[PDB]
């Protein structure tokens, strides 16, 4: 049961208590995937409009 | 003085960020038109509550927040509020359609066309900041915005600001307030891109602050007011470190330091007490001891599950009020006596106690009486991956059948996607086990 | 600021939409003369998602009238609300449709449906943000039904990512005009399954049983089945008509409700149904069990037959949200058969404060339930038996159409069935 | 209407609750998998707490206590009782027990040949048992290299035991003996003790010069009918009830099951479950635990009572499981749950 590192200052103070000791993707990569969605939306419209006219 | 910069996402980031800057203002004494008495230095100074508040010549003082929705309506109520004068229209950006509970039109649909609009809001900020610790970032799992439009944000900023610390506070979806079905899809959609970008995220069930509203506050049928003031108390635990002089969590990356030894288990649980309802005829004040037993009570954690069953890998008691260090470690030796405290074997046995004299402020009028000694503890359990079970196990349940997978397939986002992301969090419960049961 | 579309073509469809006007208005406060005269500041809240605001303080319905004969349009304009309608947005032929869905979809309408996307362009282009458009129509005539499909396909065409919805009244042999009615549903469902994304399914037996067995109307007209209408589409539309945060817009609620694309067909439902004993008070369980009983729904589809994929139910009036809950619950935990397991919470619930009028309170029951396969099975055998004589087929062949159409669109009906029974196990 | 799930098709115990469950009339049997449900009859492994207690508006219970394993398992138990200050290592009623890992994977190897060395070398009675959870596979010997060698062979975790040489053997048949002890602990963690109990006996006589030949030395009901030729002979399906055992006790050594036995089958009881309450209580959670627990006890020829193990999922004798299986929907399912004596079991107050 020990007690280390006691800071204190005029609005409190704080310190640790011992119980037992112990035993990503750039901004290229970024917009591919977002104008990869973009055109898998483009595709599913063309394919929705071209059932459309015909 | 390192400078925080706070983002709200979606209704709920939004809704928690109004009740959040309105606590942080009772606490600095920060009048709605953004007068400072107190503050001494006019437009200047590097307290330590300008790490989020920055002052203009006229003494305002700005929160150093950026509130982001896809739709104008919660965002509206900000512009004509209380403290409709604190923030300048910079700071709140809306668009016109959500993202109708849909993770993928949040992150592709509507967020590849806004997304250099927000970093260029943040950015904004960012050039007061002499020295940027990092981003609290507020959103929920469920929604649309909150999940979808979040992890995209959060990639961009490990990108513009890699060296820079990311918080998340995160709203985990229950249904006795939601009627979003694909809230499940969304939640491990949006844990699945951020995990890898967030260093620290404390997770709130409004299952948990619900009942802890009908329980201790009487509220019958509580609303998102009741839920957000609650709500902004333990955030206001969380983020005093940073706002008052002290020595304990005094910048964003303490946070990881002292609760996330491993990186991808960094949800740490918190406990709050005590919650005693103002409309009480008078309550007797509880002690330090009885705080800080009701730590390890799973009646206040922000999250329904239970410690005794995981180990911890660290522990901050947070007080404020009347509390001098000998009662907290004479409470902390009555509970090894009487508590199930397992610590993993290659983590010491302790706990880091830190001290605000000040007791907590509350809204006058709110639902929570004032208190003389309240405690927030911050607690890695492996407990918490109860969470994630269940909503993993939800989560299969649709999935097996594909429905709902057509409205994410529609807005761009590829099938894989979902099962890309379902197994990351596999191997995140994974990871739980393996360090907590034998 | 969502702005919805309304459009109804067709007898059934301007007789069904001008008494759902008729019954908004009213909640809304808004008179005859679009004149606002109500008392409480939610009726304006959300007063222009299906109301324009013209000078002088004015709202005006956002509704364009359709129809290939001027009859039907004539009573809505002399009607006790025409008044409120925008003249310019009456269009309408004088040939008729001879209930004969090719005249409404190939011919007749065909001549007419380009000067209907006209208005329909202007409506939406005045709109701050457009969330789709919501159609009136019967499935049995040759107007609603063929032209008004016509209208969906070409109206997708031009706004292929709004949400299209639409009220379908049903024919039944029970309440029928004409025998070419199963031909005409056939052949609109095809249409409804590709081009919509929400469907309420209202079956004229339903509505006819409903005022005779529980209404106790000895002997009820169009006008008694169009009352039942109207209160179930102010029902329906309470989420999007008032301050509320569950389906709030039509694609929040498409979101919830359609787990599969081609399954978006919805059964309705409305409580208190009571004949004039009116004026008891009706407590929240009351309210709760006849607003599941097949009795109270309008698609003459037993739910005990199939099982829920999604149920969105919305309580209007002062109440004890409390004890909606629990009514609620109770309901799920006492029959969690007949919902599927495999999607957690499948049951929504919403409040509102303004009750329907004449009614302390009430509540509507939209479901997505398996069980409506009875619905196109019932369609389907009445169309076979017809067309494997290919009786009254002349009708349709001397408009354009072939005998292959037909076989196309009972085979596409017949895999809607399909699908929905698969789901059921 | 309450309802329950069944996930355990294997639970005799619990095949007849359910059975008495739904000719009440009241509870409504769901799938397996349906989560709204009041009641679960959980698996044995693996049962998912965690989901549980998350459903608006059910009150739900389940059937096992989170972390009871602790107590129902071999090594648990001898590790739970060394370190748990309430019972302590010098722990009088539980047989000297030492957890051994087998040298193919903490350890108690050295602490065993120790305390062994010691017996051998004071004259005393060095007789020990191998046994472990993966067994039917059991091993009595005196000396300890067959007993560790034996667990090397295999590749589980086993637990060495002092063997009580001294049992209370019955007469006739001299003849060794166990008894089995149901206890029901509820939501709110009252200990009852089912009135009944047995005493499943060996139906060869006890031999002290052959611990090869484990017919008359495990009193298993199933080994008695597979390897003992004498089985049914003495009392049917080798299983003397309380009535019986009560009357011997009187007719030969003048006393009663009472006074020389029952009150230390009630003390044992008590301190281990309320050795574990502070860990498996349910009493501020969000859903609410109850479990049946079977207790196997020792006799010695001083009319001493030792624990043996505890079964987590034990079952019942045929001739009681009508009366006992009916308790438990009474004092554990309806307690919660009430529907629309005399009472079977005995309280074991305590402070909680
Ligand atoms: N605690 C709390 N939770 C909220 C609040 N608002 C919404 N939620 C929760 O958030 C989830 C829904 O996500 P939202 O934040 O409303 O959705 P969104 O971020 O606006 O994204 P959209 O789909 O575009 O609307 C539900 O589970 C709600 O319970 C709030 O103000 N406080
Ligand atoms: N230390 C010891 N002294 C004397 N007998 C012992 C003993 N340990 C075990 N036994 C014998 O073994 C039998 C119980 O074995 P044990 O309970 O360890 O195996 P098991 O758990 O597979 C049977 P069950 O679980 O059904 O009670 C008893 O009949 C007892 O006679
Ligand atoms: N509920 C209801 N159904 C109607 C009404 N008028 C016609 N119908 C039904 O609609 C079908 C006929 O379609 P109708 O609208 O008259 O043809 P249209 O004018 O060419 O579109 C028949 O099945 C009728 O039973 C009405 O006012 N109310
Ligand atoms: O106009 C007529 N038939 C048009 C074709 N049809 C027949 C079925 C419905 C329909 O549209 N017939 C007519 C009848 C009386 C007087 C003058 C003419
Ligand atoms: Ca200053
Ligand atoms: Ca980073
Ligand atoms: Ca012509
Ligand atoms: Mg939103
Ligand atoms: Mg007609
Ligand atoms: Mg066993």
């Amino acid at each position: 049961m020990e007690v280390i590192e006691l800071n204190k200052c005029t609005s409190g103070q704080s310190f640790e208590v011992i119980l037992k000791p112990p035993s990503d993707p750039s901004l290229e990569e970024i917009q591919k995937k977002l104008e990869a969605a973009e055109e898998r939306r483009k595709y599913q419209e063309a394919e929705l409009l071209k059932h459309l006219a015909e | 003085m390192r400078e925080c910069i706070s983002i709200h996402v979606g209704q709920a980031g939004v809704q928690i960020g109004n009740a959040c800057w309105e606590l942080y203002c009772l606490e600095h004494g920060i009048q709605p038109d953004g007068q400072m008495p107190s503050d001494k230095t006019i437009g200047g100074g590097d307290d330590s509550f300008n790490t989020f508040f920055s002052e203009t010549g006229a003494g305002k003082h700005v929160p150093r927040a950026v509130f982001v929705d896809l739709e104008p309506t919660v965002i509206d109520e900000v512009r004509t509020g209380t403290y409709r004068q604190l923030f300048h229209p910079e700071q709140l950006i809306t668009g016109k359609e959500d993202a109708a509970n849909n993770y993928a039109r949040g992150h592709y649909t509507i967020g590849k066309e806004i997304i250099d609009l927000v970093l260029d809001r943040i950015r904004k900020l960012a050039d007061q900041c002499t020295g940027l610790q990092g981003f609290l970032v507020f959103h929920s799992f469920g929604g649309g915005t909150g999940s979808g439009f979040t992890s995209l944000l959060m990639e961009r900023l490990s990108v513009d600001y890699g060296k820079k610390s990311k918080l998340e506070f995160s709203i985990y979806p229950a249904p006795q307030v939601s009627t979003a079905v694909v809230e499940p899809y969304n939640s491990i959609l949006t844990t699945h891109t951020t995990l890898e970008h967030s260093d620290c995220a404390f997770m709130v069930d409004n299952e948990a602050i619900y009942d802890i509203c009908r329980r201790n506050l009487d509220i019958e049928r509580p609303t998102y007011t009741n839920l957000n003031r609650l709500i902004s108390q333990i955030v206001s635990s969380i983020t005093a470190s940073l706002r008052f002089d002290g020595a304990l969590n005094v910048d964003l990356t303490e946070f990881q330091t002292n609760l996330v030894p491993y990186p991808r288990i960094h949800f740490p649980l918190a406990t709050y007490a005590p919650v005693i309802s103002a409309e009480k005829a008078y309550h007797e004040q509880l002690s330090v001891a009885e705080i800080t037993n009701a730590c390890f009570e799973p009646a206040n954690q922000m999250v329904k599950c239970d410690p005794r069953h995981g180990k911890y890998m660290a522990c901050c008691l947070l007080y404020r009020g009347d509390v001098v260090p000998k009662d907290v470690n004479a409470a902390i030796a009555t509970i090894k006596t009487k508590r199930s405290i397992q610590f993993v074997d290659w983590c010491p046995t302790g706990f880091k106690v830190g001290i605000n004299y000040q007791p907590p402020t509350v809204v006058p009028g709110g639902d929570l009486a004032k208190v003389q000694r309240a405690v927030c503890m911050l607690s890695n359990t492996t407990a918490i991956a109860e969470a994630w079970a269940r909503l993993d196990h939800k989560f299969d349940l649709m999935y097996a059948k594909r429905a709902f997978v057509h409205w994410y397939v529609g807005e761009g986002m590829e099938e894989g996607e979902f099962s890309e992301a379902r197994e990351d969090m596999a191997a995140l419960e994974k990871d739980y086990e393996e360090v907590g049961v034998d | 600021m969502r702005e919805i579309v309304h459009i109804q073509a067709g007898q059934c469809g301007n007789q069904i939409g001008a008494k759902f006007w008729e019954v908004i208005s009213d909640e809304h406060g808004i008179d005859p003369t679009g004149s606002y005269h109500g008392d409480s500041d939610l009726q304006l809240e959300r007063i222009n998602v299906y109301y324009n605001e013209a000078t002088g303080n004015k709202y005006v319905p956002r509704a364009i009238l359709v129809d290939l004969e001027p009859g039907t349009m004539d009573s809505v304009r002399s009607g006790p609300f025409g008044q409120i309608f925008r003249p310019d947005n009456f269009v309408f032929g004088q040939s008729g449709a001879g209930n004969n869905w090719a005249k409404g979809h190939y011919t007749e309408g065909a001549e007419l449906v380009d000067s209907v996307l006209d208005v329909v362009r202007k409506e939406s282009e005045s709109c701050d943000c457009l969330q789709g458009f919501q159609l009136t129509h019967s499935l049995g005539g040759g107007t609603g039904s063929g032209m008004g499909t016509l209208l969906i396909s070409k109206i997708r065409e031009e706004y292929p990512d709004r949400i299209m919805n639409t009220f379908s009244v049903m024919p039944s042999p029970k309440v029928s005009d004409t025998v070419v009615e199963p031909y005409n549903a056939t052949l609109s469902v095809h249409q409804l399954v590709e081009n919509t994304d929400e469907t309420y399914c209202i079956d004229n037996e339903a509505l006819y049983d409903i005022c005779f067995r529980t209404l106790k109307l000895t002997t009820p007209t169009y006008g008694d089945l169009n009352h039942l209408v109207s209160a179930t589409m102010s029902g329906v539309t309470t989420c999007l008509r008032f301050p509320g945060q569950l389906n709030a817009d039509l694609r929040k609620l498409a979101v919830n409700m359609v787990p599969f694309p081609r399954l978006h067909f919805f059964m309705p439902g409305f409580a208190p149904l009571t004949s004039r004993q009116q004026y008891r008070a009706l407590t929240v369980p009351e309210l709760t069990q006849q607003m599941f009983d097949s009795k109270n729904m309008m698609a003459a589809c037993d739910p005990r037959h199939g099982r829920y994929l999604t149920v969105a139910a919305i309580f209007r009036g002062r109440m004890s949200m409390k004890e909606v809950d629990e009514q609620m619950l109770n309901v799920q935990n006492k029959n969690s058969s007949y919902f599927v397991e495999w999607i957690p919470n499948n049951v929504k619930t919403a409040v509102c404060d303004i009750p329907p009028r004449g009614l302390k309170m009430s509540a509507t029951f939209i479901g997505n339930s398996t069980a409506i396969q009875e619905l196109f099975k019932r369609i389907s055998e009445q169309f076979t038996a017809m067309f494997r004589r290919k009786a009254f087929l002349h009708w349709y062949t001397g408009e354009g159409m072939d005998e292959m159409e037909f076989t196309e669109a009972e085979s596409n009906m017949n895999d809607l069935v399909s699908e929905y029974q698969q789901y059921q196990d | 209407m309450y309802t329950f799930v069944v996930r355990d098709e294997n639970s005799s115990v619990y095949a007849e609750v359910s059975r008495l469950l739904l000719a009440t009339g009241q509870w409504k049997r769901l799938r397996k998998d349906n989560p709204r449900f009041n009641l679960m009859l959980g698996e044995r492994n693996r049962l998912p707490f965690g989901r549980l207690g998350h459903e608006p508006g059910l009150v739900q219970l389940v059937n096992y206590y989170r972390g009871a394993d602790k107590l129902c398992r071999k090594a648990s138990l001898v590790k739970l009782i060394k370190t748990s200050p309430e019972l302590s290592e010098s722990c009088t009623w539980f047989p000297e027990s030492y957890v051994i890992y087998p040298t193919n994977l903490t350890d108690e190897r050295e602490v065993f040949l120790a305390a062994y060395n010691r017996r051998r070398e004071g004259r005393e009675g060095n007789v020990w048992i191998a046994k472990s959870s993966a067994g039917a596979g059991i091993l009595i010997s005196s000396e300890a290299s067959e007993l560790l060698d034996f667990i090397d062979e295999q590749g589980q975790v086993h637990v060495i035991q002092k063997y009580l040489e001294k049992p209370l053997l019955l007469e006739p048949g001299h003849r060794k003996f166990d008894i089995r002890s149901w206890v029901l602990v509820d939501h709110l963690y009252n200990i009852y003790l089912y009135r009944e109990g047995v005493l499943r006996t060996s139906s060869e006589p006890y031999n002290s010069a052959n611990f090869q030949d484990k017919t008359c030395h495990l009193t298993n009901h199933c080994i008695q009918k597979e390897y003992s030729k004498n089985y049914g002979r003495y009392e049917e399906g080798n299983e003397m009830f309380f009535e019986e055992f009560n009357q011997y006790l009187m007719d030969a050594l003048n006393t009663t099951l009472e006074n020389s036995i029952l009150l230390q089958i009630k003390h044992i009881i008590r301190s281990c479950l309320m050795c574990i309450e502070p860990a498996i209580s349910t009493k501020h959670l969000h859903y609410q635990s109850f479990q049946l627990f079977g207790f196997d006890f020792m006799v010695d020829e001083e009319l001493k009572v030792w624990l043996i193990e505890v079964n987590g999922a034990p079952a019942c004798a045929q001739k009681l499981y009508a009366e006992l299986c009916q308790g438990i929907v009474d004092v554990a399912i309806s307690s919660v749950f009430p529907l629309a004596p005399t009472s079977i079991f005995i309280k074991l107050h305590h402070h909680h």
